[PDB]
């Protein structure tokens, strides 16, 4: 799960920026 | 429809915004991703991004109220990132301006058939502030209107 | 399923590598598009690329194998980027690496609660060069196994 | 039909650059 948190963290990353 | 993947996607964005579980996201919430992201919005900046989505006027951000804002911001990015790194390709020595040689070059090269003459256009075009090159913000002003 | 668009996009891009529109995209023409985005492949590197795709075993890109290039190159730019994105998140400081201090306060953002010990062991696995600090090669792998 | 090309050049050097 916390690899998923990771990935969801990175993603939104690129979409807020 | 989306795949149920793509739903399970937003899902899971969503969950990373709603600290508190309670289906709406506040901007205390949204600072909240906002900080853990790096970024340091102000609190008339959250109200901001709330309120261009928050169709029902409660000041909060309900599931479809987020898809809205996702898909914007998603569809934004994407445009972005592909204007950017078309420039990129096109500012072939990396100075922050694409010169009409520059743009003959590489369009001829990938194929096009572009007279000289329509080159020059296109940079005349395209060249708003008139000092001869067309820099980023110019090359964004051409592809989007 | 695929809508009118996304073919139309396809077709584009498509046609951006096939010069002459025979159909094919040759190691010639892959190579053209490649300098055009800043790479110097050989012959024997562009050989390599048709050979990943190359589903009929002829030598060279057609449709629906440049379809399988993109869906791979596509899937595998996103989770790259992710990935990168996620690095920059946790490494606070921009100092190319993640430190337990960092991993810490980040885990601690994100609501996954952890013992000392286990931030510790979360550390100690991923780091190979035994400095008690993540590169992103690191973390790389971290997120890849 | 220039900014659709242009759109697809931007498009290939993020996937393969
Ligand atoms: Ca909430
Ligand atoms: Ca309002
Ligand atoms: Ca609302
Ligand atoms: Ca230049
Ligand atoms: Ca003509
Ligand atoms: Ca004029
Ligand atoms: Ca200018
Ligand atoms: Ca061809
Ligand atoms: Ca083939
Ligand atoms: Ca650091
Ligand atoms: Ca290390």
């Amino acid at each position: 799960v916390i690899r998923n948190k990771i990935r969801a963290i990175g993603k939104m990353a690129r979409v807020f920026s | 429809q989306l795949t149920e993947e793509q739903i399970a996607e937003f899902k899971e964005a969503f969950s990373l915004f709603d600290k508190d579980g309670d289906g709406t996201i506040t901007t205390k919430e949204l600072g909240t991703v906002m900080r853990s992201l790096g970024q340091n919005p102000t609190e008339a900046e959250l109200q901001d991004m709330i309120n261009e989505v928050d169709a029902d006027g409660n000041g909060t951000i309900d599931f479809p109220e987020f898809l809205t804002m996702m898909a914007r911001k998603m569809k934004d990015t994407d445009s972005e990132e592909e204007i950017r790194e078309a420039f990129r390709v096109f500012d072939k020595d990396g100075n922050g301006y694409i010169s009409a040689a520059e743009l003959r070059h590489v369009m001829t090269n990938l194929g096009e058939k572009l007279t000289d003459e329509e080159v020059d256009e296109m940079i005349r075009e395209a060249d708003i502030d008139g000092d001869g090159q067309v820099n980023y913000e110019e090359f964004v002003q051409m592809m989007t209107a």
